[PDB]
């Protein structure tokens, strides 16, 4: 129901174990379960900015977390559709090689060699749109900040309250799932130079000496 | 554009700014001068950018130095660089360079 | 917003005002619908409720050639790139399946899928 | 340009928004980009305004300094290849000719750094803790931000509006300053070369000779 | 003397007119420095002082766990598997094991696994009980920054005034071996030996080995 | 020699920047009529 | 050579600058009148 997750008797950060609530987080919002040990949220409209931005962070880790390994997944046996630009963080070599930037290993789809101009494009049209973020334009303007659901939301779903709390805290364990797993992979990526996918396959073929412990003898400083 | 001309000079509206905010103009409209002058300038440097495209996708333009007495040559890698085009626009007028 | 460049009566012609004045356009074209130019030279328009019928008929042709402009430069652009769309180009694309051929989509950006779908059920 | 009051300009031009109703506009380097909003308490305000003018005087500095050595060794000044660029003349103090200022050998020529080292303490801890106070002898007590008196030998601060948009003046050369600064940390990390050698280079050719040359040094290796 | 007004910050004399109103010195180790104005609200402050707290305690013991081992190794004549402090991982990975005093006898463990497994579930249950400052009425009162009963048998709870001047003592302490470990950290980086080495070879040449002597290590090229 | 080129350059350069910025610096209202 | 002689004459020289300190002198004059004529705008 509602109340285990927005009640004053919420899910928090240790289940049962939270004895030490803070008394301003008190389950209005999504998520809500009290995880502020360093106290950073004390003030209550710097909460609310950092909430909004947690939103964001979420969001967008959600598309960089799926991305990662789309491409990979669609690595075939010897790589014709892509070389060594399958990998996520060798993506954008994907622009100097000899051919383009080919969007799934063909010359119809993107196919650009104009890093600089892409560039630019790139930062005119989203500064654009964070500044109709921040103020207001063709979507919406006296909306919600971090909740318009106006031009964005046109599959009904977002019309029922319950829903709304059910499928914001399901916002938010997802952007957090994938936050946390955004750091496992540029932590990957730092202490090994593999590739998710190919890391996983290493490991469920032998978990026993595959770990971080057989990587942490690389950062020793000889 | 004689056409045109004698058209504006005759029957044309006598004064444009009543009608046509955008073509009239007091001369002391100084954001509309600056605004006509924007509209010249975009003219000026498609030109430019039209010979571009003749130099380098058009195929054409003679050059007299090509071996055996000069070709009709496409123009690749031009020098666009700031250095050689700014000391070309900045040297003496006199026959030891010349200046443009 | 700004209507009024479009419709009421003073409007956008097919010929400015120094050429065309105000009156010679016909009584029937007072500004009230989308493209209101009052470009009608032949006997044609004869009265707002002829343009009324029409209008749907211009409507549904506008889109409908809107939608065949589109998946005309599109398949083309993308037979000359490099995609195998098998008959991209529009006025040849009837002449794939006639004995035994089919054709291919390429809905991007997973597409390239080989269609079995014979001419006569489709 | 009407720095102050309501109208004044913002961080993004006219899709800015609300600005912030804690920051009204008294301050110079007023624009709105609170995002996060770390100045809600006035005393946390203070402290900021505070560490944003020490450092934008200090990136200023900076600046100067980081800028004119080399430009001086590529003038005909006879500065050692070693100290001509920035991030490398402190090694220079560990070489047989000392430090040799301008490339003289009987200017300055300092060979010990644990001295060097000591004596800096000494006078940036009297200097530093003279700030503190407010108070120093020969100096009574007022605005510790902005001192003026013996600092302000020239009586440029006397004046109210034309002392107003001088701030606004010092804190935005600042902020240029300190993005300049920033900048050239990033060069040191990245090129490896002088600032003013990145953008001679940079000259030479700009279609290639960018910060997209440099994006493949750092990738891992398995 | 480290309370009230009257007490010692954290400049001496340069700290006697300029501190916030907000640091009184009425909490250990108060000498007032707050310059950057990370900690205004009462709620921050608790949360962040206990912060401050359990990192001095746990500093501490890293700094009397990191020192041992090398100080054993020498001057004392007793032999490990790696006597090295961040060496000291390494070393499980050999035939030998996890010994304790260079004997066999003790411990002998080869399983990161199975042990790391036993540190998370030890360490999440006494976390919890320390966050919770206890459950179900089994020590569940007190402190949950200063405990006292269940955790004092020698009896120092007491007498308040040096009590509070032995919390003092304790925080001064655990800053201390905050430097102290940041160093051990920051040494392991930019030299890569053992603490008790690096002070062995600068009592020989203190003039030749310093920092400065490795402060080209990291210029990029 | 090239000292006699570096004065001459200076000179020269400020007789220069003296009536450029004289002329910058609201030269048309140097007129005794109503302007 | 006979004699020591400049020998800058032509080469595609900007301004004619064949050493740094003759540019820089060059900047310095203009930038003095300009500080001067700046700070002293306004008429006042
Ligand atoms: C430097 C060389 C360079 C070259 C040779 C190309 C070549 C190409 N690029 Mg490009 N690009 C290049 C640079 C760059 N591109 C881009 C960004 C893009 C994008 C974003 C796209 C391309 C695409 C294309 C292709 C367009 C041809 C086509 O499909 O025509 C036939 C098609 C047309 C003539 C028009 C089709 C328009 C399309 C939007 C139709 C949509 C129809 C729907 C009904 C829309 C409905 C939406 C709403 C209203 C309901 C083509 C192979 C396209 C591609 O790969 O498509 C698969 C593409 O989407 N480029 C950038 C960044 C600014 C570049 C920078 O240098
Ligand atoms: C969040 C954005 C983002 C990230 C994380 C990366 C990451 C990367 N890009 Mg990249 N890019 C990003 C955006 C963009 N890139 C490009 C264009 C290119 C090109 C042209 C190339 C790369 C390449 C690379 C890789 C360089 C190798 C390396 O070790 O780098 C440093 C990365 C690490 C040491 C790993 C740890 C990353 C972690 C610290 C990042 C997260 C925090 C960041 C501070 C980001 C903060 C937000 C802002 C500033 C982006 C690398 C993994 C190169 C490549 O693939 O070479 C094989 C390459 O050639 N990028 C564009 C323009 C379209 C971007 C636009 O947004
Ligand atoms: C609605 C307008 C329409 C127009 C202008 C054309 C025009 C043409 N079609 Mg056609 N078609 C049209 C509708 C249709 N065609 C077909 C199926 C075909 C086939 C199978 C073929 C043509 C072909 C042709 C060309 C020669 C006949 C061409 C002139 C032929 C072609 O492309 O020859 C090169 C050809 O083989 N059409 C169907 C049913 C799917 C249609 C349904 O409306
Ligand atoms: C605050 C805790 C903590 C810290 C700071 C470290 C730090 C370190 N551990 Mg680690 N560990 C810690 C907890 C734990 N380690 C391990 C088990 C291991 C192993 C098995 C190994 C390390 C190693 C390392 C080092 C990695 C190489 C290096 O120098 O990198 C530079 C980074 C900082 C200086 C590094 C100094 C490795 C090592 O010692 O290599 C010589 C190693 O092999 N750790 C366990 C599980 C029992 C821990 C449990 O809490
Ligand atoms: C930069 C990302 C980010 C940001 C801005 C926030 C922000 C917020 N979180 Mg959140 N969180 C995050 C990531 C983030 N979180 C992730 C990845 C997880 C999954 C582990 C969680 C799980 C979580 C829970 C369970 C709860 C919150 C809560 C909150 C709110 C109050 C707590 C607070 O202010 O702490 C301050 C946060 C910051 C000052 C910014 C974080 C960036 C830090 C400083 C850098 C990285 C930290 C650390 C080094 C990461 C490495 C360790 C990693 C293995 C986890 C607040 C708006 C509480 C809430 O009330 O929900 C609304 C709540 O109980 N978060
Ligand atoms: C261009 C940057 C800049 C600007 C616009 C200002 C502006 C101002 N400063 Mg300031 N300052 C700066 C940089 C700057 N400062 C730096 C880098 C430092 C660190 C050394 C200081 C340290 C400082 C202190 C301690 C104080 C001020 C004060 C003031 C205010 C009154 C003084 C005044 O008007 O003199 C006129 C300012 C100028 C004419 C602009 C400066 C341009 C000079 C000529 C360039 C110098 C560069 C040159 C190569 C020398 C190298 C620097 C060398 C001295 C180290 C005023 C609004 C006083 C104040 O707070 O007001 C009450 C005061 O107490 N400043
Ligand atoms: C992580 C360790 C840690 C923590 C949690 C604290 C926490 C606290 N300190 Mg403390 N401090 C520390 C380390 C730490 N300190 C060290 C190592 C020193 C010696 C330099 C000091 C010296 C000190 C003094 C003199 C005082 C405090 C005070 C305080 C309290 C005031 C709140 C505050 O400081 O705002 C918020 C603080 C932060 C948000 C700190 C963020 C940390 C970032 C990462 C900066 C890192 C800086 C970098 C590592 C510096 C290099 C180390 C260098 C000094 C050698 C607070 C509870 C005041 C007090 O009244 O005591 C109760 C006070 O007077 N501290
Ligand atoms: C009026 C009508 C104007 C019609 C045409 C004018 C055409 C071009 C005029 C400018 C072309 C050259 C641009 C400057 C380059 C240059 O002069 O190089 C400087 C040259 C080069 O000087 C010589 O260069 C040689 C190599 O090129 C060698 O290096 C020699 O050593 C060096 O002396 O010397 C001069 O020409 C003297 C310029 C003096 C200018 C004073 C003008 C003051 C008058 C009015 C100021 C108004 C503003
Ligand atoms: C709350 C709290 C409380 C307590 O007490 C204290 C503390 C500790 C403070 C806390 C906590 C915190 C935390 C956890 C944090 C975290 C963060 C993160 C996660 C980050 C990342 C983050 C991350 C992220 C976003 C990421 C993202 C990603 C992305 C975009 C990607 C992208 C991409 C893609 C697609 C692909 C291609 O090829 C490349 C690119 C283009 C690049
Ligand atoms: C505002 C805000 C708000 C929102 O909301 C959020 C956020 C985002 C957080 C924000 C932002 C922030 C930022 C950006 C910051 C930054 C700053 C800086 C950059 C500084 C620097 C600063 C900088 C600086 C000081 C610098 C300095 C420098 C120096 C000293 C140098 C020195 C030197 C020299 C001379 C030379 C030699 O050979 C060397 C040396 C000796 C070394
Ligand atoms: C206080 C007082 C009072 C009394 O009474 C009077 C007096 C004496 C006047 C005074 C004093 C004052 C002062 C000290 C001043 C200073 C200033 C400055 C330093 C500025 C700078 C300023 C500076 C600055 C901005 C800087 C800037 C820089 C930059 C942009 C850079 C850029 C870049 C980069 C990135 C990189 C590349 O590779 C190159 C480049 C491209 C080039």
């Amino acid at each position: 129901t509602i109340n285990q997750f927005y009640g004053p008797d919420r899910n928090k950060w240790l289940g049962p174990y939270s004895t030490n609530t803070p008394p301003y987080l008190t389950g209005e919002f999504p998520g809500d379960y009290g995880w502020d040990t360093a106290g950073l949220s004390a003030d209550p409209e710097t909460f609310k900015r950092y909430r909004e931005l947690e939103l964001i962070h979420a969001r967008w880790a959600l598309l960089g977390a799926l991305g990662m390994v789309t491409p990979e997944l669609l690595q075939d046996d010897d790589g014709i559709m892509f070389g060594e630009s399958a990998i996520w963080f060798k993506a954008g070599a994907a622009i100097f090689q000899e051919g383009g930037l080919n969007y799934l290993g063909n010359p119809s789809l993107i196919h650009a060699q104009n890093i600089v101009a892409t560039l630019a494009v790139q930062v005119v049209l989203m500064g654009l749109v964070e500044g109709y973020r921040v103020n207001g334009g063709p979507a919406g303007e006296g909306l919600d900040p971090l909740y318009p659901g106006e031009a964005f939301d046109p599959l009904g779903l977002a019309d029922d309250p319950e829903a709304f709390a059910e499928l914001k805290v399901k916002e938010i364990k997802n952007g957090r799932l994938a936050m946390f797993a955004c750091l496992g992979f540029f932590v990957q990526a730092i202490v090994t130079g593999k590739g998710p996918i190919e890391n996983l396959t290493d490991h469920l073929a032998n978990p026993a000496e595959n770990n971080a412990f057989a990587y942490a003898t690389k950062f020793t400083p000889q | 554009l004689g056409f045109g001309g004698v058209y504006h000079s005759l029957i044309g509206p006598e004064t444009l700014e009543e009608s046509y905010p955008f073509f009239g103009y007091v001369w002391k409209d100084k954001n509309k001068m600056t605004n006509i002058l924007g509209y010249h300038l975009i003219i000026l440097g498609c030109g430019a950018w039209l010979l571009v495209l003749k130099a380098l996708y058009f195929g054409g333009v003679y050059d007299t130095w090509a071996p055996g007495g000069g070709d009709v040559r496409i123009i690749s890698n031009p020098t666009t660089n700031a250095a050689i085009i700014f000391g070309y626009i900045v040297k003496s007028p006199f026959g030891g360079d010349g200046w443009i | 917003p700004d209507l009024e460049k479009w419709y009421g009566p003073d409007r956008k012609l097919f010929l400015p005002g120094g050429l065309l004045d105000r009156d010679d356009v016909p009584e029937y074209l007072n500004g009230e619908l989308a493209g209101d130019y009052g470009y009608d030279p032949l006997g044609l328009g004869k009265d707002e409720e002829q343009v009324e019928k029409y209008r749907a008929n211009e409507l549904l042709h506008a889109r409908w050639a809107m939608l065949a402009a589109a998946g005309i430069i599109i398949p083309e652009g993308l037979q000359a790139n490099g995609a195998d769309i098998k008959g991209g180009t529009w006025f040849e694309t009837g002449a794939e399946m006639l004995n035994g051929g089919t054709l291919n989509y390429f809905a991007v950006p997973f597409g390239v899928v080989q269609n079995p779908l014979p001419l006569a059920a489709v | 340009s009407a720095w102050y009051g309501p109208d004044r300009p913002l961080f993004l031009g006219s899709l800015s928004g609300e600005p912030p109703s804690y920051l009204t506009g008294e301050f110079p380097g007023d624009y709105g980009w609170d995002t996060a909003g770390l100045s809600a308490d006035p005393t946390t305000f203070a402290r900021y305004r505070t560490i944003e003018l020490i450092h934008a005087r200090w990136a200023l500095l900076g600046a100067l300094g980081i800028i004119t050595p080399e430009l001086l060794a590529k003038n005909g000044v006879p500065f050692s290849e070693d100290g001509a660029i920035w991030f490398k003349a402190g090694a220079e103090i560990f070489k047989e000719g000392g430090l040799n200022y301008l490339g003289n050998e009987n200017l300055i020529h300092a060979q010990s750094i644990l001295a060097t080292l000591a004596v800096q303490v000494i006078v940036m801890g009297a200097a530093e803790g003279f700030r503190a106070n407010g108070e120093a002898p020969g100096v009574e007590g007022l605005d510790p931000l902005y001192p003026g008196g013996p600092f302000d030998p020239l009586g440029l601060a006397d004046d109210p509006e034309a002392f107003a948009e001088l701030k606004v003046k010092e804190i935005k050369n600042g902020r240029l300053a300190m993005f300049s600064c920033l900048g050239f940390f990033v060069q040191a990390i990245v090129t490896g070369k002088g600032p003013i050698q990145n953008l001679q280079d940079h000259l030479a050719d700009p279609g290639v000779n960018n910060a997209f040359a440099s994006a493949t040094k750092f990738v891992p290796t398995p | 003397e480290f309370y009230g007004p009257d007490r010692a910050k954290f400049l001496g004399p340069f700290s006697e007119n300029d501190t916030p109103e907000y640091l009184t010195g009425e909490f250990p180790g108060d000498y007032g420095w707050d310059t950057a104005g990370l900690s205004a609200d009462p709620q921050t402050f608790a949360r962040y002082r206990e912060i401050e707290l359990i990192h001095a305690r746990w500093a501490l013991l890293g700094a009397l766990g990191i020192l041992t081992p090398e100080l054993l190794s020498q001057y004392a004549g007793v032999q490990f598997g790696e006597p090295v402090w961040f060496k000291a991982g390494a070393q499980i990975f050999a035939a030998g094991g996890l010994n304790y005093l260079g004997n066999e006898s003790l411990i002998h463990a080869q399983s990161i696994i199975a042990t790391l497994a036993v540190q998370v579930v030890l360490m999440g249950l006494a976390e919890a009980y320390r966050a919770n400052g206890g459950s179900e009425g089994f020590l569940d009162d007190l402190d949950t920054l200063y405990p006292g009963g269940a955790f004092d048998p020698l009896g120092l709870a007491d007498d308040p005034d040096t009590f509070a001047e032995l919390k003092v003592k304790e925080i001064k302490n655990g800053r201390l071996a905050m430097f102290s470990c940041l160093g051990f950290f920051v040494q392991a980086i930019v030299t890569g030996k053992g603490p008790v080495q690096n002070l062995t070879d600068h009592l020989a040449d203190p003039t030749v080995n310093n920092a400065f002597a490795s402060a080209t290590k990291f210029t990029p090229g | 020699m090239l000292t006699l080129k570096i004065f001459v350059y200076t000179v020269v350069t400020f007789f220069v920047g003296l009536f450029i910025f004289g002329f910058l610096s609201n030269d048309p209202s140097r007129n005794p009529g109503k302007g | 050579l006979v004699d020591d002689r400049m020998n800058g004459d032509g080469t595609g020289l900007p301004f004619g600058v064949n050493d740094g300190i003759l540019g820089w002198v060059i900047a310095g004059t203009l930038g003095t009148i300009w500080a001067i004529y700046f700070v002293s705008q306004k008429d006042l």
